[PDB]
């Protein structure tokens, strides 16, 4: 129940490099500063509103 | 950080209060995630400075 490519992002991320993170939809993958480089290709549920 | 420990910690309410001191000078990431695996189950340190 773990839903979370953050750690692959964040061990890819002590270079700063640009990681798909293409398993989910949540908010707390649109942040800027807790997600500096993790760039994804889905929208959040914001969009839906 | 050895000299800090020692004569300092008069109120210790705790008991298994053991301070570790170590240097990685070169900070690469595989590097940095085994040290995290061999500091946590190195008999369950609380502290990551
Ligand atoms: C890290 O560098 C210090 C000198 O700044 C040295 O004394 C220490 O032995 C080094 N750590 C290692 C490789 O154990």
């Amino acid at each position: 129940d773990h839903f979370t490519p953050t750690p692959v992002s964040y061990t890819a991320g002590f270079y700063r490099i640009p990681v798909l993170g293409l398993t989910t939809r949540m908010s707390i993958y649109s942040d800027k500063s807790i997600h500096l480089s993790f760039l994804r290709t889905v929208p959040p549920y914001s969009h839906q509103s | 950080l050895r000299n800090l420990w020692g004569p300092e910690q008069a109120t210790g309410l705790p008991l298994d209060v053991n301070v570790v001191a170590l240097l990685m000078n070169r900070t690469d990431p595989k590097s940095l995630i085994t040290h995290v695996c061999d500091l946590m189950s190195g008999a369950r340190i609380h502290g990551l400075v």
